[PDB]
DNA sequence: GCATGCATGCGCATGCATGCAT
DNA sequence: ATGCATGCATGCGCATGCATGC
C-alpha cells in the first residue's frame, strides 16, 4: 500500500481553523494545477464522501457522489483524474473502450476442473468503497452505460447464469471525463446538444461542471507564470544539470512564490490522515437546517420562471435533494464536528447555483 | 476420558424424565415409535439445558458418538413402551418380524432416525469462518440454496444369500464405496467347506433416501471486495425434500472431512427457512399506485395479473419493485442484461451424482407461482422479449435447441418498469400506469419535509394510521389468497352494459385508444381479487365498481 | 433487419506421462 | 513382477451467444 502523536496536531489544527479547515483543504488540493476551485472543492468533497443509511425495511439509501467534467481540450482535467488515482487508497483508472461490459461487471466461468461454475469479479467490483475514474467518457457504448447505471443507482450488480445467481456489492463512487461532440464547446449553442447524452444518465450523476479555455491575457500571463515557474523547478539535493511530518508544507520561491509568502499549503501525508478521520466521523442532520434545504429546493425547482436567459446543464429531479443532502454531509464532515449547521447547508446550495445554470451567448 | 456406560445410563434416564413440558412428550414420542406411526424423532439441546449443561458440550465436540447412544439407548427404550402389533406391516416389517421369529446389525432392525436440534444460545456462524477448528463439532450455517440433486436410494445394510445354505449375511456400510463378498462365511459351510457363493439381495438390504445441496453465503455477510463461498450439505432421511433452490434456509449440522489433506464437507439435522395499503411508507405520494401492487400480490381466481409501470427517471420506480421482491415469498429481481439469455428459461447441466445431464430452470422458472420483477424492460434482448411475452400470454416456456427439448411451466406474475406508446405493452399487458412529474411548489415543499424527515428520523413521518411489518402482511395476505369468490349469474346483465358503452366511448376517442375481451377478463380478475379480499362468496357490485375506477385512471394517464 | 467476426461452453477423441493391483 | 487404467494436455468438430457493419 498510521503514527502516534499526530492525533494533537489534528485535535489542534481542527481547534484552531474551524471555518477555514474545508477552504484551506480545497486550497492545497493540487498545487500543480492552477485554478478551478469549485472543482477541488468538488473533489474533497468525493474524498470525504456521503453517509450511507440503512433502514428497518431494508431499503437501502446511496451515500456516494458522481461527477463529471466537461469542457475543452488542454483544461487539466486528465491530470486531476491522475491525482485522484494516486491520492485515492482505492483508486481504478478505466477508460472508454479500454474495458468492455464483461470487464467491467463481474462474469460467470464454467471451470473444466470441477464442472462448477465460478463467478469472477468485474473492475467495479473490486474498487469496493473506492473511486474508478473514466477518461474519455464520451466513446463509451451504450451498453456498458446501462451497466454502470445499476451502480451507479444502487451499488449493486446481480448476475444469473443457470446455476448460480448472485448479487456482488459495488458500492464506488466514479469520475468521468469526456469531451464535447463538436471537439471544442460552442458558446452559442445550448448545452443540450454540446453535452449529447440521454437525460437519465445525466441525472443518475450528482454533478456537472463545464471548463472553458477563454483565452483573456491576465488569464493567460497567470497561467504560463505558474506554468513555467513549475517547469522551472528542480527538486533539492539533486545537483543541476543531471540526468534521469509538519502540517505546512515548507515554502519554496517557484513552487508558492515571493507573494504566497502569508500563506502555506498542507502536507500530503497529514492531508491523508486528516481525510481518512474526517471519513471516519458521523454526522448528524439538524432540523434547523432541513427546513432551509427544503425550501432552497422548492425555490430551485420554481426557479423555471425565474431562469432569465440562462439554460440549465442538468434537469431537478428528486436526486437533486439527495445531492444537497449528500453535499452537506461531506462539508460537515471536512471539519471535524457533530451536528449540520447553516453554513454547511450553504455551501452545497451555492455549488448547486454554480453547477447547474449556465448563461448563454448570443 | 469418560466411560460412556454412565452417559448412556443418563441419556436413557433423561428421555423417560423430562415431564417438564403438562404432558409427558417422550412417552407418547416412544410410544408412536414402537407402534411405526412415526419415523422421526427430534433432540431438543435447549431441553437437555435443563439437565447437566456438561452433556451439551460433550455432544457439541463429539456430535457422532452421542448421536449413536441416542440412538441405542431409544432401540432399547422401544419395548418397554410398546401395546399392540403393526396394525398395518409393510415388506420390511414382514423381514423384521420373520427374523425375529427365526448378530442381526442394530441398524438392520432399526427403522428410525434421531436428529440434534442447536441450541438457542449458540449463535449461527458464517460459511467463511468454519475451518479445522470446528471439524467434528456441531455447527449452525444460514445461507441461500442454489443447487439441488434428485432423490436416490442408497445402501445401508447390505444381505447376502449363500448358494448353498439359507444361512444369510450381513455387512454394515460405512464407506461410499464398498467391497462385495464372495464366499460364504457361515457355519455350515465352513464346517462343510462347500465353497458357496453369495449373492446380493435387494429385498432384504436396506436402503435411505439420499440428497445433495449447495449453499451461498449472504450478500450482506461478504467482505469488502470478495465474492461469496460456497459450502455442500449432505441430506438423508425424513429431511429429504425441505429444501429448493433459491431459498433462504438455517441448517445445523456437523463438519467433516473425507480422507495428508482432506476434503470436508457437512451432514444436515436440521433445516429451516427463513388500510392494509402500507407498501413502501418511506415514499412519498402514489396513492392510487399502491392498490394496484396490493391486487398484483393478492392475484385473481388463468388469474394471474400483470403490471407495467412507464415513468421520468428520479420518480423512484426501482424501489417499489425491490419492496414488491422483499414481500413476495416466492420473488425473483432483474436488472437488465446480467440475467439475460441463460438467466431466464433453463440450461442442461452436468449432475453431482448420476454424472449425467439434467435441466436446470432460470429465474422464470424459479418464480413459478410466484412474482418476478423486471426494471429497464426496453433496454432488453428481443430473445427476452419474446420470451416474456410467451410467459404472458400462454404461462408455458416452449425450447427447442441442439440437446434440449422441453416445455417448461411458469404460471409467474410479471411486474415491470421502464422509461418513455408501443402498440404491444397495450395489447399485452393488463395493466400500464404512467407516471409524470410536472413542479408545483406545495408539492414539493411537502416531498422534501417528508425526504428530510426520512434521512434525519431514519423512519417514515407518523400519522393516525400505522403501518405494519412484512410478517402480517405476509399471512393476511396467505389468509386471503385461500377463498376463490364466484360471479353470481345476474350481474352479467350488469357487467356486460359496463363493457359496451365503455368500448362505445373508446370508438368516440379515435386518437388512441385500446380495447379487447383482454379488458375485460382484467376487469374480471380485478373484481373477483377485491371479492376475494373480502373473503365473501358472490361477487358483489362495490368490487367491480372499483375495479373499473382502477381501469379508468390507468387510462386516463394520457 | 441480418450474416458474420470473436469469444466460450459442450462433447469428444487422441496422445504423453506414471503409478501400482492382480 | 508386469501390463493397464487414469490424470493431464491438446486437437477436432460443433453449437451458441454477443457485437457490428452494410
Ligand atoms: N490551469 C492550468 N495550470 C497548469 N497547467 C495546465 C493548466 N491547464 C493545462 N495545463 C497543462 O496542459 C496540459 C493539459 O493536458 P491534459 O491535462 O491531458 O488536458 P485534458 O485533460 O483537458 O485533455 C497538462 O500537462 C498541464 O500541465
Ligand atoms: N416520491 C418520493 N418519495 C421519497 N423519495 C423519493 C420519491 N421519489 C424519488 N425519491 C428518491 O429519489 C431516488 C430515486 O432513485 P431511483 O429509485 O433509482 O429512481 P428510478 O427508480 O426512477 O430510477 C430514490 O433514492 C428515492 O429515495
Ligand atoms: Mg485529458
Ligand atoms: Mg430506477
Ligand atoms: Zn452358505
Amino acid at each position: 500500500s498510521f503514527s502516534a502523536e499526530d492525533i494533537a496536531k489534528i485535535k489542534k489544527f481542527s481547534k484552531t481553523r474551524s471555518k477555514d479547515i474545508f477552504d484551506q483543504l480545497a486550497k492545497s488540493l493540487a498545487p500543480s494545477i492552477h485554478g478551478h476551485d469549485y472543482v477541488k472543492k468538488a473533489i474533497l468533497c468525493l474524498l470525504l464522501g456521503g453517509v450511507e443509511r440503512d433502514l428497518e425495511n431494508g431499503s437501502h439509501i446511496r451515500g456516494d457522489i458522481n461527477i463529471l467534467l466537461i469542457g475543452d481540450p488542454s483544461v487539466a482535467k486528465s491530470q486531476l483524474l491522475r491525482y485522484v488515482l494516486c491520492t485515492a487508497p482505492r483508486a481504478i483508472p478505466t477508460t472508454g473502450r479500454g474495458s468492455s461490459g464483461v470487464g467491467l461487471t463481474a462474469a460467470v466461468t464454467t471451470d473444466q476442473e470441477t464442472g462448477e461454475r465460478r463467478l469472477e469479479a468485474g473492475a467495479m467490483v473490486l474498487a469496493d468503497r473506492g473511486v474508478v475514474c473514466i477518461d474519455e467518457f464520451d466513446k463509451m457504448s451504450d451498453m456498458d452505460r446501462t451497466a454502470i447505471h445499476e451502480v451507479m443507482e444502487q451499488g449493486r450488480v446481480t448476475i444469473a447464469k443457470a446455476g448460480i445467481h448472485a448479487r456482488l456489492n459495488a458500492r464506488c463512487s466514479v469520475l468521468a471525463a469526456a469531451n464535447p461532440v463538436y471537439g471544442r464547446y460552442d458558446q452559442y449553442k445550448t448545452p443540450m446538444e454540446n453535452i449529447g447524452l440521454q437525460d437519465s444518465l445525466l441525472s443518475r450523476f450528482d454533478l456537472l461542471f463545464i471548463m472553458l479555455d477563454q483565452m483573456d491575457p491576465e488569464q493567460d500571463r497567470e497561467i504560463s507564470d505558474h506554468v513555467l515557474r513549475m517547469h522551472r523547478y528542480r527538486a533539492p539535493g539533486e545537483q543541476d544539470g543531471d540526468a534521469m511530518t509538519q502540517i505546512y508544507e515548507k515554502h519554496d520561491n517557484l513552487l508558492h512564490g515571493t507573494k504566497k509568502k502569508k500563506e502555506k499549503m498542507v502536507s500530503a501525508a497529514f492531508m491523508k490522515k486528516y481525510i481518512h478521520v474526517a471519513k471516519i466521523i458521523k454526522p448528524v442532520l439538524t432540523q434547523e437546517s432541513a427546513t432551509y434545504i427544503a425550501e432552497e429546493y422548492s425555490r430551485l425547482r420554481s426557479q423555471d420562471s425565474m431562469s432569465s436567459d440562462t439554460a440549465r446543464t442538468s434537469p431537478v429531479t428528486a436526486r437533486t435533494l439527495e445531492t444537497l443532502i449528500r453535499l452537506a454531509t461531506a462539508h460537515a464532515k471536512a471539519r471535524m464536528s457533530k451536528t449540520v449547521d447553516l453554513q454547511d447547508a450553504e455551501e452545497a446550495v451555492e455549488l448547486v447555483q454554480y453547477a447547474y445554470f449556465k448563461k448563454v451567448l448570443e | 476420558l469418560k466411560d460412556y456406560a454412565l452417559e448412556k445410563e443418563k441419556v436413557k434416564k433423561f428421555l423417560q424424565e423430562f415431564y417438564q413440558d403438562k404432558q409427558f412428550k417422550y412417552g407418547n414420542q416412544l410410544v408412536r415409535l414402537a407402534h411405526r406411526e412415526q419415523v422421526a424423532l427430534y433432540v431438543d439441546l435447549d431441553d437437555v439445558a435443563e439437565d447437566d449443561p456438561e452433556l451439551v458440550d460433550s455432544i457439541c465436540e463429539n456430535a457422532r458418538r452421542y448421536a449413536k447412544l441416542f440412538a441405542d439407548a431409544v432401540q432399547e427404550l422401544l419395548p418397554q413402551y410398546k401395546e399392540r402389533e403393526v396394525v398395518n406391516k409393510d415388506v420390511l416389517d414382514v423381514y423384521i418380524e420373520h427374523r425375529l421369529m427365526m448378530q442381526y446389525p442394530a441398524e438392520l432392525m432399526r427403522r428410525f432416525e434421531l436428529y440434534f436440534q442447536g441450541p438457542s444460545s449458540n449463535k449461527p456462524r458464517v460459511i467463511r469462518e468454519v475451518r479445522a477448528d470446528s471439524v467434528g463439532k456441531l455447527v449452525t450455517v444460514r445461507g441461500i440454496v442454489t443447487r439441488v440433486s434428485e432423490v436416490k436410494p442408497k445402501m445401508v445394510v447390505a444381505t447376502y444369500t449363500c448358494d448353498q445354505c439359507g444361512a444369510e449375511t450381513y455387512q454394515p456400510i460405512q464407506s461410499p464405496t464398498f467391497m462385495p463378498l464372495i464366499m460364504c462365511p457361515s457355519q455350515e459351510c465352513q464346517t462343510n467347506r462347500s465353497g458357496g457363493r453369495l449373492y446380493l439381495q435387494t429385498r432384504g438390504s436396506r436402503f435411505i433416501k439420499f440428497q445433495e445441496m449447495k449453499m451461498q453465503e449472504h450478500s450482506d455477510q461478504v467482505p469488502v471486495g470478495n465474492i461469496p463461498r460456497s459450502i455442500t450439505v449432505l441430506v438423508e432421511g425424513e429431511n429429504t425434500r425441505i429444501a429448493q433452490p433459491g431459498d433462504h434456509v438455517s441448517v445445523t449440522g456437523i463438519f467433516l472431512p473425507i480422507l495428508l489433506l482432506s476434503e470436508t464437507y457437512l451432514e444436515a439435522h436440521r433445516i429451516v427457512k427463513m388500510l392494509a395499503a402500507s407498501i413502501a411508507p418511506e415514499i412519498y405520494g402514489h396513492e392510487d399506485v399502491k392498490k394496484a401492487l396490493l391486487l398484483l400480490l393478492v392475484g385473481g381466481v388463468r388469474g394471474n395479473i400483470n403490471i407495467c409501470l412507464m415513468g421520468d427517471p428520479g420518480v423512484a420506480k426501482s424501489q417499489l419493485l425491490s419492496y414488491i421482491d422483499r414481500l413476495a415469498p416466492r420473488s425473483q429481481y432483474t436488472t437488465g442484461r446480467g440475467s439475460s439469455g441463460v438467466g431466464l428459461t433453463a440450461a442442461v447441466l452436468r449432475d453431482s451424482v448420476s454424472g449425467e445431464l439434467t435441466l436446470e430452470g432460470g429465474a422464470l422458472v424459479l418464480a413459478d407461482q410466484g412474482v418476478c420483477c423486471i426494471d429497464e424492460f426496453d433496454k432488453m434482448a428481443e430473445a427476452d422479449r419474446t420470451a416474456i411475452h410467451e410467459v404472458m400470454e400462454q404461462q408455458t416456456i416452449s425450447i427447442a435447441k441442439a440437446g434440449i427439448l422441453t416445455t417448461l411451466n411458469a404460471r409467474c406474475s410479471i411486474l415491470a418498469a421502464a422509461n418513455p406508446l408501443p402498440a404491444a405493452l397495450l395489447s399485452r399487458f393488463d395493466l400500464l400506469w404512467l407516471i409524470q412529474d410536472r413542479p408545483d411548489r406545495d408539492n414539493d415543499l411537502r416531498l422534501a419535509q417528508h425526504i428530510t424527515y426520512v434521512h434525519q428520523h431514519s423512519r417514515q413521518p407518523p400519522s393516525q394510521f400505522e403501518p405494519l411489518d412484512m410478517k402480517l402482511m405476509r399471512r393476511y395476505i396467505a389468509m386471503c389468497r385461500e377463498k376463490q369468490p364466484m360471479v353470481p349469474e345476474s350481474l352479467a346483465d350488469y357487467i356486460t352494459a359496463a363493457y359496451v358503452e365503455m368500448r362505445r366511448e373508446a370508438w368516440a376517442s379515435k386518437d388512441a385508444t385500446y380495447t379487447s375481451a383482454r379488458t375485460l377478463l382484467a376487469i374480471l380478475r380485478l373484481s373477483t381479487a377485491l371479492a376475494r379480499l373480502r373473503m365473501v362468496d358472490v361477487v358483489e357490485k362495490e368490487d367491480v365498481n372499483e375495479a373499473i375506477r382502477l381501469m379508468e385512471m390507468s387510462k386516463d394517464s394520457l
